[PDB]
């Protein structure tokens, strides 16, 4: 049906932009790929994994995304049960055969267009209605998928909460944020240091509560396309066509992209340091910390300390006045951390409490962190690049951040390329110049 | 130019006798050392505390004297100042505190006995190495 | 048509192709020595 | 004395550029 | 667009060639195997064997320190059981 | 006559040409590449360098080398029927006789190869552009693998020929030489980058301002292989430039001349610098710079902080860099910042 | 009047503009003019700036002692870290010149104008009606940009630790990078060479054949460009002449005979590798560093065998412990 005289074989996948039920087929197949890595995944990190030892010392990134939503972890992260791994691991991987069997079906043998086997489910590109009613349908799903969240954390059992009181532990919750001004807030948030902007939440309640404003927000925006039609405005500004609104996601995904390499790499919260690695800020911190406590121990008063450069070897200022640890560790006065947090006064860190409410856990989780810094090798060997090979490590913030960066831009590549196309699909020149009516030659000579 | 069990010939105890260690051992204690003790001792330093490595010289000055298996086996069960004159189990992996470092739950008493002899028997093979950080990598 | 089969393309071909497999060979055995 | 003879270089540089772009040979097509 | 020689295309796809290669190319293979796993190849180029570094106790490098005398000086490090 | 007859042979067109150049290049070429997978596998570098350089000893591709040899040899040849090695190959292995191998071989390889270029484009009746171009990777070669290490003490402080082998002789030019700070060095880059970067903006320049020759998307096809018009169109590219930049091409002779000069300039820039080096003559310092910064404590610079990030360099690797020299630096002498 | 505002789109949007001011380059040309000028005025006569935080201020203007090779922009203050710092920020100038306050407003405006200078570059070429994508092929060194100047900064988690402006502070970048990064021995930044390589390569092999295979139209004794009029049907080399030579030079399949597939070629590696090498840069700023074979062949008994690896590392070592003197004051640099 489909060959040479379409596309070249290298851009094959461009013949089924008007072959809708080919291009369902997909899809539907390419999603069961998705299916299927997140469940052998799973499958294979619990394979692997050691109970009596850091998650981030195993080169995990599925299990502690289950971790985080309350499932097979107690106190301080403890693993206990390890069967709900298990299944959302089995239970994936069996979904995607039949996401797969479907897959294949609708590009081998179902129907190679939908318009006519059902005007339902066909569809048209330029058919305004039917996209914007499409993108209605899937605004929903993905609204119920938000709500679906909530309930998990509200009822179904809650989520692992760093900041639990009596320490690090699954807690219900049971208030979520709910104030507009609060939960919006976030948006209007600076992204550079200090305000973190969306990657500065810092408690499960505005977790829950925004979920909670975007699961609504999202079905209430999908209704309201189910039921309408682009605009004036909407209409004179877009371009309508299969690859245009490929490009204007290919770009949402690649923004996405970005903010979930900061996620990573800053959150301490929906992030939890006990079951990914300890953050950047966190393990320079920690090493503040560790030797703060040692060499006071030897009898040092820390508050009074010279540095080198006469700047304060342990404690010093912020540049608002702030108290906070010394060394190239005032980059980051801008971490907070459970361990941390109950030294820290109305000023910064207290000097009395520094001075005799350290707590053994505090200091070998200063310990603990620090010696695991989110510092490694591409061959995986932890530490600095003149470091000795021994301890086989490289913090899963490391993995995640690196790796979704490179995606995130390629993908802003992606987005460039398919909408320069786009553009040039439409006005009808994506294929060359007209050697006859060659526009340039029909302009003024600026010389 | 090998690992030969005059080698992995190394103190006992503090009254001279002494115990050789084979190849299986060392191989097992050497995979253990990097299991718990490399996060913080990689190349016999101490990351969280570079005034104490794990020289042979340096274990043997300490107190009680921790220069043979006897010695290191009893610190990681319950680990001391470098004087002895107080218990830091509750900051430093140990046996009496595996709820606090799961590491050294799995740990039997032959594993402890694999680790002390790897302390023991790197400073034969890396010398200087095995006690000095990036001055000898 | 009628080609022939020992060429000097044949020559080059197997200055470079016969050396290369009795390497890969070679290196694939040191993958197993160790100490 | 320094300072002002890397400014100057620069500064020509600078005047170069407007003459380059805004005093050009214009690009005559065919019949050049 | 042509010359002399055969079509590679013809001759990697003619079963003449495969009834050939299929005895040629695994035995170089397994010749070259055998040049490391018989320990030829580290008397062939003089690459010591992993117990042939150092001498038991010495932690010294066996480096040439003159050029006419060289061999003679080599010869004499692979004595001290080297 | 059997001359005439021998050049028919060779001169004719084969799948491979050979020609005259040929039996001067195949040979070299073949012996310089497969001196070099020889030693990459085999040979170690254990009694020049005290170095493992092989695959047998347990390297990578990275970490593997034909090791340069020691600094005793000299500026010795090392034939493998010298006074060195003495008709023994294993000895000349392990005197890094394949170095010098390799090096001079594939210096030939390279004289043999240009001179392909030459012969074939006369035959073709092409201009020798080809030739000229190819001048600045000669140059590169001649003096960073001959010439530099022919004013050092030894071949023992050319580049040895391998990945990582070659990353030591770039921190070593800026540990010992400031090579960055060389204004031939900067003529070179600037080459590079900027032949890097026509490179890049002409073939994009050309693919996007293409005339219709075809109804498919794919344009590739829609070529006419067989001259005829242009197949993009070079006024509308002229004009585009001319309004975002400023400044354009109008004569694609002159572009493509251009294209040749700035890489070629570059590489031979940078061949005059290293040239210096072997001399020691580098481009290290500012005399006003330094006699500030002595007077003045407080006086700092980005030169003055990469001065120091030399020192460390030079005293934490000339120990083992250069073992020849038995070099001792007892830890109390290690020039080290604080905490680190 | 038509409308002035419909007037208005009409000239921005204009082709008939000596240089096309576009909807990118209402925002394009008052931030680069802005980055321009503050950079021009800090490089020549900026006071020295405590970029380390550690209160130990770093000259680098003309004014100040310094030329062209060593002068430089110096980097925000460590102190600041990642702190948003514009001028209505600080108590007065002086404050702001001493913090690097300079830097910020420079490299934010720029990589915004750089951003805008791709958008316009597909603008100008969507009006013209040429194909897209030359935009696609800047991309490339605007990541690097991007990568040098913000990425790594944010990964780092400061500023300060952002690529200098200037000759002298771009080389202390590259050498305390290579130390904590180990970046040769990274596969992005050999891929990164590789694309500049082969481009000056690909640039002298593509400009040598086709100058050398130019069709006579020229006289002895008269520039041999001449030969080319602006503006020209037919091609002005014989490209078949060319693959024929080329073809010779390797062998025929391993030649280019279709121009767009070579341009194509010659576009494609340089962005592609130079994409990698951008990708380098901001995968090392989360500390993803190059392969560390440290210590990896030991002998039988165990002793070390050192390798060029090992080479590396003692330089390396020398970098690291020598840069940032009084900065550090713990054993481990993580920040
Ligand atoms: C949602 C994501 C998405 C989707 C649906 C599409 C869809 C499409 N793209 Mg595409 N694209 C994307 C993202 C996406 N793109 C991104 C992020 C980029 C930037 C790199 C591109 C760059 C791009 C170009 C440059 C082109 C397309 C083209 C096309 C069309 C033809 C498909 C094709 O050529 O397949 C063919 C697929 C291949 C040849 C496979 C390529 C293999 C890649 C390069 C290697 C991946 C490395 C891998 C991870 C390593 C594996 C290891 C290996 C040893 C196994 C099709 C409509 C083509 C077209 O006609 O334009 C409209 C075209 O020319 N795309
Ligand atoms: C996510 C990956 C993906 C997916 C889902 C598709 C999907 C599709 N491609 Mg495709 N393609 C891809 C990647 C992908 N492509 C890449 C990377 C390239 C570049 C190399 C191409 C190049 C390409 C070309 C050149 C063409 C397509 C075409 C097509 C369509 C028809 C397929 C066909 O001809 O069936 C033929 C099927 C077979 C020959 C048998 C293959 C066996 C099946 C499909 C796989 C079985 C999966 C699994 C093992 C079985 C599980 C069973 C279990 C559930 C019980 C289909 C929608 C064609 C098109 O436009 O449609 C008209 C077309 O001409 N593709
Ligand atoms: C993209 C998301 C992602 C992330 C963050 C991770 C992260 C991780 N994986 Mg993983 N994995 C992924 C996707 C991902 N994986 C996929 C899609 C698969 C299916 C093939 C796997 C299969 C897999 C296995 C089987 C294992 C892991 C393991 C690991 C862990 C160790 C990392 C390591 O050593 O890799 C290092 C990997 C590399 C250095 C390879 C880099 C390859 C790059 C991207 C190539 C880029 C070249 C480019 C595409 C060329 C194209 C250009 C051309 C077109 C011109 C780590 C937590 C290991 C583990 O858990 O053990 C602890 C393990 O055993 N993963
Ligand atoms: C992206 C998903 C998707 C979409 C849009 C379609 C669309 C279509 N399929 Mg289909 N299919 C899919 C996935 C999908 N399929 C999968 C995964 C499989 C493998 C099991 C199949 C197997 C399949 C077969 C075997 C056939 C089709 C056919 C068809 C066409 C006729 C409609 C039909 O059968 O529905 C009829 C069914 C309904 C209208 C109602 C189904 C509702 C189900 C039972 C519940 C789904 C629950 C869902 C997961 C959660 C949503 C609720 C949420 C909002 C709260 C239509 C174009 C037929 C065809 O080719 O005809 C042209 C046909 O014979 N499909
Ligand atoms: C991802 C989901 C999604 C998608 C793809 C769309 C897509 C669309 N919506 Mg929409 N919508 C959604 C979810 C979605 N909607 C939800 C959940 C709601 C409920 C709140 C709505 C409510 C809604 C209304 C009320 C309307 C649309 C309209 C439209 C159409 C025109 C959009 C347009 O021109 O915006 C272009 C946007 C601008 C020109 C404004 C730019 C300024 C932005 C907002 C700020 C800068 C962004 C910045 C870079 C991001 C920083 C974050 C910020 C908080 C700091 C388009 C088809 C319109 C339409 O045609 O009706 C059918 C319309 O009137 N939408
Ligand atoms: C034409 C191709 C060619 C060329 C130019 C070279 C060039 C070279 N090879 Mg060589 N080589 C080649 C092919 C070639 N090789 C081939 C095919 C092989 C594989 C067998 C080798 C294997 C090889 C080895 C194993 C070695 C060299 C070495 C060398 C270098 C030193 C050799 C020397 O002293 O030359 C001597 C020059 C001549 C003999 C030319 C003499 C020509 C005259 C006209 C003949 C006169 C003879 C007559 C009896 C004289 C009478 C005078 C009377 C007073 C006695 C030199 C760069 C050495 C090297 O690299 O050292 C580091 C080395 O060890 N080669
Ligand atoms: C000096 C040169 C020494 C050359 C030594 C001989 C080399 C033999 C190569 C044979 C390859 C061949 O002919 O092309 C194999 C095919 C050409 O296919 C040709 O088709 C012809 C049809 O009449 C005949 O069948 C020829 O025999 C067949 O070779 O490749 C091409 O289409 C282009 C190849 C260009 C390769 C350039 C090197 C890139 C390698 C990629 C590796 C990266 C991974
Ligand atoms: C936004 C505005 C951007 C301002 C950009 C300013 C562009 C600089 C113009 C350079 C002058 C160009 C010129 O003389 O050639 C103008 C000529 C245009 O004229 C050419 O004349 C040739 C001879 O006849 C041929 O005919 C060409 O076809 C014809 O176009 O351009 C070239 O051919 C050279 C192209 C390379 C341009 C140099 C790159 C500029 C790099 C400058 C870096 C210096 C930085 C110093 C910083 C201190
Ligand atoms: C279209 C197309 C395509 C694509 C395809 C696809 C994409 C497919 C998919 C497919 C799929 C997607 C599949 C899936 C499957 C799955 C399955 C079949 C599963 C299974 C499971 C199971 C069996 C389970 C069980 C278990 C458990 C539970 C545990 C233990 C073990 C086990 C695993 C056994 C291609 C490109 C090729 C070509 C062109 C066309
Ligand atoms: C020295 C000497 C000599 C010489 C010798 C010879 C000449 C040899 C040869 C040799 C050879 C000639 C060898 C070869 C080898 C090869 C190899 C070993 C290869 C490998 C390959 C690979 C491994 C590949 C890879 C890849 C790539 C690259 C790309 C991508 C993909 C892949 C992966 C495929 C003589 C005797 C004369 C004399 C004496 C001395
Ligand atoms: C163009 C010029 C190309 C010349 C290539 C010459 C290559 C052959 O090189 C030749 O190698 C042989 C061994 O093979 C050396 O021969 C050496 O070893 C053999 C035994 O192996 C001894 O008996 C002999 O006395 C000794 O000289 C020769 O001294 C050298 O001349
Ligand atoms: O800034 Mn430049 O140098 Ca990246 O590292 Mn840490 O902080 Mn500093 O120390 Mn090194
Ligand atoms: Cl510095
Ligand atoms: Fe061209």
């Amino acid at each position: 049906d489909q060959e040479s005289s379409g596309f070249a074989w290298w851009a094959g996948n461009a013949r089924l932009i008007n072959l809708s039920g080919k291009l369902l087929g997909a899809h539907v197949a390419h999603a069961g790929l998705i299916v299927f890595w997140a469940g052998a995944m799973t499958l294979f990190e619990l394979a692997h994994f050691i109970p009596e030892k850091p998650m981030y010392e195993q080169g995990l990134i599925l299990i502690p995304h289950i971790a985080t939503l309350g499932w097979g972890v107690g106190p301080g992260g403890e693993v206990v049960d390890t069967f709900p791994f298990f299944v959302v691991g089995v239970v994936h991987l069996i979904s995607s055969a039949v996401l797969g069997f479907g897959g294949v079906y609708h590009a081998i043998r179902g129907p190679e267009t939908l318009e006519e086997y059902s005007s339902f489910f066909g569809y048209d590109w330029k058919d305004k209605n039917k996209m914007t009613t499409i993108l209605g349908f899937h605004l929903i799903v993905l609204g119920i998928g938000a709500l679906l969240l909530v309930a998990k954390a509200m009822f179904f059992g809650g989520l692992y909460d760093t900041w639990a009181p009596g320490g690090g532990d699954v807690r219900v919750i049971t208030n979520p944020t709910l104030d507009p001004r609060v939960i919006f807030g976030y948006l209007l948030k600076s992204p550079f240091g200090g305000e973190g902007w969306i990657v500065s939440v810092n408690n499960l309640e505005d977790v829950v509560g925004g979920h909670i404003w975007i699961g609504l927000i999202c079905i209430a925006g999908g209704i309201w396309h189910i039921l309408t039609t682009p605009f004036g405005w909407a209409r004179r500004a877009f371009i309508w066509s299969g690859e245009a609104y490929l490009s204007y996601s290919l770009g949402a995904l690649s923004m996405m992209g970005f903010i979930a390499t900061c996620f990573v790499w800053f959150n301490n919260t929906v992030y939890p340091s006990e079951f990914y690695g300890p953050t950047g800020p966190e393990a320079s911190q920690a090493q503040a910390m560790t030797f703060l406590i040692r060499d006071q121990k030897l009898g040092a008063n820390v508050g009074s300390a010279q540095g080198p450069t006469g700047l304060g070897k342990y404690l010093m200022r912020s540049p608002t006045g702030e108290i906070i640890f010394g060394g190239e560790t005032m980059r980051f006065w801008d971490f907070r951390g459970p361990w941390l947090e109950p030294l820290r006064g109305p000023n910064g860190l207290d000097l009395n409490k520094i001075k005799n409410d350290i707590q053994p856990w505090q200091e070998r989780r200063a310990a603990e962190y620090m010696t695991h810094a989110p510092l490694g090798s591409l061959n995986s060997v932890g530490g600095v690049a003149t470091e000795i090979n021994s301890v086989n490590f490289v913090s899963p913030r490391s993995w995640l951040a690196t790796s979704h960066f490179v995606l995130a831009f390629f993908f802003l590549v992606g987005h460039l390329w398919h909408a320069g196309r786009a553009r040039a699909a439409a006005a009808g020149f994506e294929k060359g110049i007209d050697r006859e009516s060659e526009p340039v030659l029909s302009m003024p000579s600026l010389d | 130019a090998e690992l030969t069990p005059e080698v992995l010939t190394v103190p006992l105890n503090s009254e001279g006798k002494t115990i050789t260690l084979t190849e299986k051992q060392y191989l097992e204690g050497k995979r253990l050392f990097q299991y718990a003790c490399a996060s913080c001792h990689v190349g016999g330093i101490t990351k969280t505390n570079p005034s104490l490595d794990l020289r042979t010289e340096t274990l043997a000055l300490a107190t009680p004297p921790r220069d043979n298996i006897e010695g290191l086996v009893d610190y990681m069960k319950n680990p001391t100042t470098y004087d002895g004159e107080q218990e830091i189990a509750e900051v430093h992996p140990s046996l009496r505190s595996a709820d606090i470092f799961p590491k050294m739950r799995n740990l039997t008493e032959k594993d402890l006995v694999a680790i002390a002899g790897h302390i023991l028997v790197e400073p034969k093979i890396l010398g200087d190495k095995w006690g000095g950080g990036k001055v000898y990598y | 048509v009628s080609y022939p089969i020992f060429t000097v393309r044949w020559v080059a071909v197997h200055t470079l192709a016969v050396p290369t497999i009795f390497f890969l060979g070679a290196i694939a055995a040191m993958q197993f020595i160790q100490r | 004395m320094e300072t002002i003879t890397y400014v100057f270089i620069f500064a020509c540089i600078i005047a170069l550029f407007f003459f380059a772009i805004f005093f050009r040979e214009p690009p005559r097509i065919t019949k050049k | 667009g042509t010359t002399g020689e055969r079509p590679f295309s013809d001759i990697i796809t003619s079963v003449r060639y495969w009834v050939i290669h299929s005895i040629t190319i695994p035995a170089l293979f397994i010749a070259g195997w055998l040049f490391v796993s018989t320990g030829l190849a580290y008397d062939v180029f003089g690459t010591p064997r992993p117990d042939s570094y150092y001498a038991q106790e010495q932690r010294s490098i066996p480096l040439v320190t003159d050029r006419f005398e060289a061999k003679q000086q080599v010869e004499t490090f692979l004595e001290q059981l080297k | 006559g059997w001359f005439d007859i021998l050049d028919d042979w060779l001169k004719r067109d084969r799948f491979v040409f050979v020609g005259w150049s040929g039996i001067l290049l195949f040979p070299c070429a073949y012996l310089a590449l497969g001196g070099w997978l020889t030693g990459t596998t085999f040979v170690t570098s254990w009694y020049t360098h005290g170095l493992a350089s092989s695959y047998l000893e347990g390297c990578n591709f990275l970490t593997v080398a034909v090791s340069t040899p020691a600094n005793s040899m000299g500026h010795s040849l090392l034939l493998l029927w010298g006074p060195e090695a003495q008709g023994d190959f294993t000895r000349w292995c392990q005197l890094g006789g394949l170095w010098t191998f390799i090096a001079l071989h594939g210096a030939f390889g390279l004289i043999g190869f240009m001179l392909r270029q030459f012969e074939i484009a006369r035959l073709v009746g092409v201009r020798p552009y080809n030739a000229i171009a190819f001048s600045a990777p000669i140059a590169v070669f001649v003096s960073v693998f001959l010439i530099y290490p022919l004013g050092q003490s030894s071949w023992f402080f050319a580049p040895s020929f391998g990945v990582a082998a070659i990353f030591r002789f770039l921190l070593f030019f800026q540990g010992f030489h400031n090579w960055t700070l060389n204004p031939f060095h900067m003529m070179g880059v600037a080459g590079v980058l900027g032949g890097a970067l026509l490179c890049a903006i002409h073939g994009a320049t050309v693919e996007n301002t293409l005339f219709q020759d075809g109804e498919g998307a794919s344009t590739f096809r829609a070529f006419n292989p067989t001259q005829a018009e242009e197949t993009y169109s070079m006024v509308t590219a002229n004009r585009f430039w001319s309004q975002i930049f400023g400044i354009a091409f109008s004569n694609k002779r002159w572009l493509h001349f251009f294209m040749l000069f700035v890489p070629v300039t570059g590489l031979w820039m940078s061949a005059i610098g290293v040239v210096g080096l072997a001399l020691n003559l580098r481009s290290y310092d500012f005399i006003s710079q330094e006699i500030r910064a002595a007077e003045d404590p407080e006086f700092e610079t980005f030169y003055t902080k990469n001065l120091l990030l030399n020192e460390g360099i030079r005293a934490w690797m000339a120990p083992q860099d250069q073992p020849h020299e038995n070099f001792v630096f007892p830890e109390e002498v290690l020039p080290r910042g604080n905490a680190l | 009047s038509a409308n002035l505002w419909e007037r208005f789109c009409n000239w921005v949007t204009s082709t008939d503009n000596r240089l096309y001011v576009g909807w990118f380059g209402v925002i394009m040309i008052p931030t680069l003019l802005a980055a321009t000028i503050c950079f021009v005025i800090a490089f020549i006569a900026a006071p020295p700036v405590d970029i380390d935080g550690i209160r130990e201020p770093v000259s680098g203007s003309l004014l100040y002692g310094n030329n062209i090779i060593t002068g430089a922009v110096v980097p925000s203050s460590n102190a600041i870290g990642l702190h948003f710092y514009p001028i209505w920020e600080a108590a007065s100038l002086d404050e702001w010149l001493y913090n690097g306050g300079p830097y910020q407003l420079i490299i934010f405006h720029f990589l915004l104008g750089a951003s805008c200078y791709m958008g316009r570059q597909w603008e100008l070429s969507y009006r013209l009606g040429m194909r897209p994508w030359i935009c696609v092929a800047y991309s490339a060194p605007l990541a690097s940009a991007f990568a040098v100047f913000l990425i790594y900064p944010i990964g780092q988690g400061s500023f300060s630790d952002g690529m200098p402006l200037g000759i002298s502070g771009t080389f202390n970048f590259m050498i305390v990078f290579q130390a904590e990064h180990n970046i040769l021995m990274h596969p992005f930044h050999q891929l990164g060479v590789a694309g500049v390589f082969g481009g000056a390569l690909f640039c002298a092999m593509h400009g040598s054949l086709v100058t050398s295979s130019l069709i006579r139209e020229t006289t002895e004794t008269e520039s041999a460009n001449y030969g080319y009029k602006f503006g020209q049907e037919e091609e002005t080399y014989n490209i078949v002449a060319a693959h024929g030579y080329f073809g010779r030079l390797i062998f025929q399949y391993a030649s280019f005979n279709n121009s767009r597939s070579l341009h194509f070629f010659l576009a494609a590696w340089p962005v592609v590798g130079v994409w990698f090498t951008a990708l380098g840069i901001s995968t090392m700023a989360f500390n993803l560093n190059g392969f560390n074979f440290n210590h990896s062949v030991i002998d039988a008994k165990g002793n070390v065998i050192n390798t060029w690896a090992d080479i590396i590392n003692r330089a390396n070592l020398g970098m690291e412990v020598m840069h940032e003197r009084n900065a550090h004051n713990f054993p481990l640099d993580l920040a």
